[PDB]
């Protein structure tokens, strides 16, 4: 079970971001608007989650570490959830990017420069290490992608109040920033559609695209975020849940890729005529 | 009054006809069926030159086969260094619409031109450091389509207006004016020995210019559409059309006809740029699907194909040495090939 | 009637055009064929060059 | 002799590369427009209101404009319209009125509408003469354009006050010529904004700030494949 | 060489009929769309009529429209125009021309004064 999923999730996940950030590079411009910046990051950032997923498909096939299990299960932990924080705020800042180039459409340039791009890729990267950090003090676990290993699936304890001080500063708001923009976006389709609409039936699939974006979002993150709270306010563990949900929010760092670069038609012509 | 002079100029026009009719001996492809066919022709993208905000228009190779030119919709005009990938010189034009630009064969000079009807000349040879315009030269009356340096004090422009002219760039007068067509002239071509260059317009006719006399001289019309570029053989005797038709030509001057024909049934976008290769045996031509064509210039089989643009190809140049081909396109790349 | 001087250059322009002299095709081929095989050793496009003295390779 | 000239290249490149940011970061807060129509339309008043091409330039909220106007050309349009095939919007100036010049106006925008270069420009159409048009029907559509005997104003017709519905009828008769050419293709990649404009008018301006609006932003729409 | 050859026209009655004819040469006449243009006196050419590649999309003037038919035959590369009853404002020459470019649904220029792909046109009078 658990071999089979940890193997088949890392070589998907290398393999498309490794795709991904190919055709970007080698190919003509792919490097051309804004939003790119953003999904390039995220590109890199779920590349590293893929290769980080070597430690525990390595010592799963009977290959222990140099080092210690409490070693190896510490800096997993971090390593991981770092990582995934910085793939979330990402896809949060995509949103907020295109919400402003839709709402704001004449004066766009003017508000996204290319410096602001670089000091908010930057601060992400910062405040997701930052926010993780207190784990090395003495405060609480930070998360649980460190419970496959036999030590830290019992030696670590949750704290409620590390827990809900992860969640306050880095997953609530991250899901009303994605929910607010979309919003707003479907219903500035939604009344662009029926002008059309009633302008060509005089004379003579936005739904479903933002539908993609907005679900797998939440159906691979919020089983995590729930079990996560539940978990550390009351004490009721239940190991047959935590795998499922951690490794499904693992598994949208390839949904993430397919959702944001496959789907693109530009993307597809480059990678048809290279 | 006109009935007779459209009467003579119908018999004149048959007379010609008929001359041209008893000196088809014999068609070019029954003389080269036994050579043997050139085969499979693989080219690879070397270089990709990455500086243009817009759409590009234009260029020209340097006879030091090393350094070109570029134009594009932005309003820049930029000197490339092909070997190393490093811009020299980035020229910011007054006008953004620019159709053209040539670089002078001794290489102190560089030419545009465009909607303005306006021909701008630039010093590169920068004594105090900085490169600025020496001399514009304004007598037309449409658009500049092409244009082409003689020497250092000479320049051959073709305009919208359906006139050519000769240049003296140290007056900035007009020396000669060549006035046959009867539609846009869109190219022409310097002869090796530059003493005749030729003309497309469009009108589905091209023709042969007396630099020194200021005359015509031939009149080639076998297309069915506006001609949109032209080349001359490397041996001089003979050149190549490309026009709106899906299509190109090769017309030769001592027989004063047309020889061969470079089409397909599958091809139906129109040629914006020929060119042909070192020994006249390849010849290269850039469509408006998104590709380039390598053509067998003595069989007429196509032997390649140029696929590397996602707009449409604008403009096509080979060296002097024969040793590289670069291509520009409207999505604001240029690729050298080889 | 503005167009007359139009009709006398079209006539003076052909009547001048068609007083030269033509070669037959079989020699212009032949002069063609003959500059292609004569400089076709010489070309870097048609024979590959090897990536020693190639200098974009 | 190697090296310092490979430095100097170097330098030279990294120089011309940070003039070209700059000059990127000033070219895309820019909008290009296009100006079209007849001499007798009345485009002169128009750029008032605002040698072989000329340029206007101004700016609304804080928002540059370039208008661009054709000079000293010839009546051969099909090859220099290709330069124009990624402007923001064409403004295309008619008066409502000597042969028939409407067909000429019509037949203009159906060429420009279906050209391979130009499919992805949206026209704002203005209609300028409505005075003379005011003056010229209280005093003849039918006898040029015989559909008009069966043409019955619009439901959504919005009236200028005072006016008998003698004009309003040939003003939306017109608009809808224009219109129903604009309809007849395009793929919904393009579209086209008509306004009744006058001889004298203060918010020409205003109406060209929203339309292109309008436009950028669906365009937004679209190019995130969300149209 | 493109060359379009006009034929018919002449003095007709008001109320009578006309049938004019173009030959075509230089160009397949299949892959271009054809128009009708005339020149009144003292003034500026004018759009009359065009016909679409296969013979489906036809279009027509206002002053024109029920009385004038265009048709093309591609296999015998004619065009042709009736022009029945007719009255005295119709006295125009009239001439034949083709759209620039094959396989296009946009034709610019063929009302200029100097356009390079049209014949010399036919005197009608009333």
């Amino acid at each position: 079970l658990e071999v089979l999923i940890i193997v088949f999730l890392t070589v998907l996940i290398i393999s498309g971001n490794i795709i991904v950030i190919f055709v970007f590079h080698c190919a003509p411009l792919l490097n051309h608007h804004t939003t790119s910046y953003f999904i390039q990051t995220m590109a890199y950032a779920d590349l590293f989650v893929g290769v980080s997923c070597v430690v525990p498909s390595l010592s799963l096939l009977h290959h222990p570490l140099p080092v210690e299990e409490s070693l190896t299960c510490q800096i997993f932990g971090f390593v991981v959830s770092v990582l995934k924080s910085v793939s979330m705020a990402s896809l949060a800042c995509i949103s907020i990017d295109r919400y402003i180039a839709i709402t704001k459409p004449l004066t766009y340039n003017t508000l996204v420069t290319p410096w602001r791009l670089r000091l908010c890729i930057f601060l992400i990267w910062l405040y997701s290490t930052l926010v993780f950090l207190p784990s090395f003090f003495h405060w609480g676990k930070p998360g649980y992608h460190g419970d496959v290993f036999q030590w830290c699936a019992e030696s670590w304890h949750t704290d409620s109040y590390f827990t809900l001080f992860i969640v306050m500063m880095l997953y609530a708001p991250a899901a009303l920033i994605v929910c607010f923009t979309y919003f707003n976006i479907f219903r500035i389709c939604q009344q662009h559609t029926k002008d059309i609409s009633e302008r060509q039936a005089r004379f003579s699939r936005y739904a479903m695209v933002l539908f993609r974006i907005t679900s797998v979002f939440y159906i691979l993150w919020l089983p995590y975020i729930i079990y996560f709270l539940l978990e550390s306010s009351t004490g009721h563990s239940n190991r047959f849940a935590s795998f499922l949900t951690t490794w499904l929010a693992i598994s949208n760092s390839f949904c993430n890729c397919v959702i944001y670069s496959l789907s693109n038609s530009v993307f597809q012509r480059g990678l048809k005529r290279l | 009054e006109l009935d007779q002079l459209r009467q003579e100029a119908e018999q004149l026009k048959n007379q010609i006809r008929d001359a041209r009719k008893a000196c088809a001996d014999a068609t070019l492809s029954q003389i080269t069926n036994n050579i043997d066919p050139v085969g499979r022709i693989q080219m690879r993208t070397r270089r990709t030159l990455r500086g243009h905000l817009a759409k590009i228009y234009a260029m020209h190779w340097g006879t030091d086969s090393r350094l070109l030119v570029s134009a594009s919709q932005d309003g820049k005009l930029i000197i490339w260094d092909s070997y190393t990938t490093n811009k020299v010189h980035a020229i910011p034009l007054r006008s953004s619409w620019v159709m053209t630009c040539a670089y002078a064969p001794s290489g102190n000079y560089v030419a545009c031109g465009g909607l303005d009807n306006i021909c701008s000349i630039y010093n590169l040879k920068t004594r105090e450091g900085n490169v600025r315009v020496s001399r514009e030269l304004a007598g037309h009356t449409g658009y500049l389509s092409c244009c082409r340096f003689l020497d250092d004090n000479q320049i051959v422009t073709s305009s919208g207006d359906t006139t050519c002219a000769l240049w003296d760039i140290e007056t900035g007068q007009q020396t000669t004016t060549f006035t046959g067509h009867t539609g846009d002239v869109m190219s022409l071509s310097l002869a090796p020995d530059t003493r005749l260059f030729v003309s497309g317009a469009c009108d589905a006719s091209a023709k042969l210019w007396d630099v020194r006399e200021g005359m015509c001289r031939q009149t080639f019309t076998g297309h069915e559409s506006d001609i949109n570029a032209i080349c001359f053989f490397p041996n001089g005797n003979a050149f190549a059309t490309g026009s709106d038709d899906a299509t190109c030509r090769l017309f030769d001057l001592r027989a004063d006809q047309e020889l061969m024909t470079y089409s397909h049934d599958n091809i139906i976008c129109g040629i914006t740029s020929v060119s042909f290769s070192k020994s006249g045996r390849l010849l290269l031509a850039g469509y408006d699907d998104f590709n380039c064509n390598v053509w067998d210039a003595l069989k007429a089989d196509r032997a390649g194909v140029l696929a590397g643009h996602d707009n449409r190809v604008s403009c096509l140049g080979v060296t002097d040495d024969g040793m590289a081909v670069a291509t520009g396109s409207w999505d604001s790349f240029l690729k050298i090939w080889n | 009637t503005a167009s007359i001087a139009q009709a006398r250059k079209l006539v003076e322009q052909l009547k001048m055009e068609a007083n030269i002299d033509r070669i037959k095709v079989s020699k212009a081929a032949a002069d063609l064929m003959a500059y292609c095989e004569a400089h076709a050793k010489e070309d870097p496009l048609l024979t590959p060059v090897p990536a020693s003295e190639n200098p974009f390779r | 002799d190697q090296r310092n000239e490979e430095k100097a290249q170097r330098e030279a490149n990294k120089k011309i590369e940070k003039q070209l940011q700059k000059d990127k970061q000033v070219y895309r807060a820019t909008h290009r427009l296009l100006l079209l129509g007849a001499g007798e339309s009345g485009k002169s008043t128009i750029v008032k209101q605002m040698t072989g091409i000329f340029e206007t330039k101004f700016q609304v909220d804080k928002v540059n404009f370039h208008m661009f106007d054709v000079g000293a050309q010839r009546d051969e349009r099909r090859k220099w319209i290709q330069c124009f095939n990624d402007v923001t919007a064409i403004i295309f100036v008619v008066a409502s009125s000597q042969t028939n010049r409407l067909q000429e106006a019509l037949n203009l925008f159906k060429s420009i509408w279906n050209n391979r270069w130009l499919r992805t420009i949206s026209v704002i159409l203005f209609l300028n003469k409505q005075d003379l048009l005011a003056e010229k029907v209280l005093a003849k559509i039918e006898d040029y354009f015989p559909e008009f005997a069966r043409y019955t104003t619009p439901e959504d017709a919005t009236p200028e006050p005072g006016e008998d519905p003698r004009v309003t009828r040939a003003k939306y008769f017109i608009r809808d010529e224009f219109l129903r050419i604009s309809t007849a293709s395009g793929d919904g990649r393009h579209y086209c904004y008509p306004h009744f404009t006058c001889s004298v008018d203060t918010e020409n301006i205003r109406r060209v700030f929203n339309d292109c609006r309008d436009i950028i932003q669906r365009m937004h729409l679209r190019q995130y494949e969300l149209l | 060489q493109v060359q379009l050859q006009e034929s018919g026209g002449g003095l007709v009655q008001p109320g009578g009929s006309l049938r004019l004819s173009c030959a075509a040469s230089g160009f397949t006449f299949s892959n271009y769309k054809m128009n009708w243009v005339r020149q009144a006196p003292g003034k500026g050419l004018e759009w009359v009529s065009d016909i679409s590649q296969s013979g489906a999309s036809i279009s027509y003037t206002g002053s024109v429209k029920g009385r004038f038919t265009i048709s093309r035959d591609n296999a015998k590369n004619t065009l042709y125009l009736q022009m029945n009853s007719l009255k005295p404002e119709d006295t125009a020459v009239y001439y034949c021309a083709r759209c620039p470019a094959p396989f296009t649904r946009d034709c610019f220029d063929v009302t200029s004064t100097t356009y390079a792909y049209r014949g010399q046109g036919t005197q009608v009078t009333v």
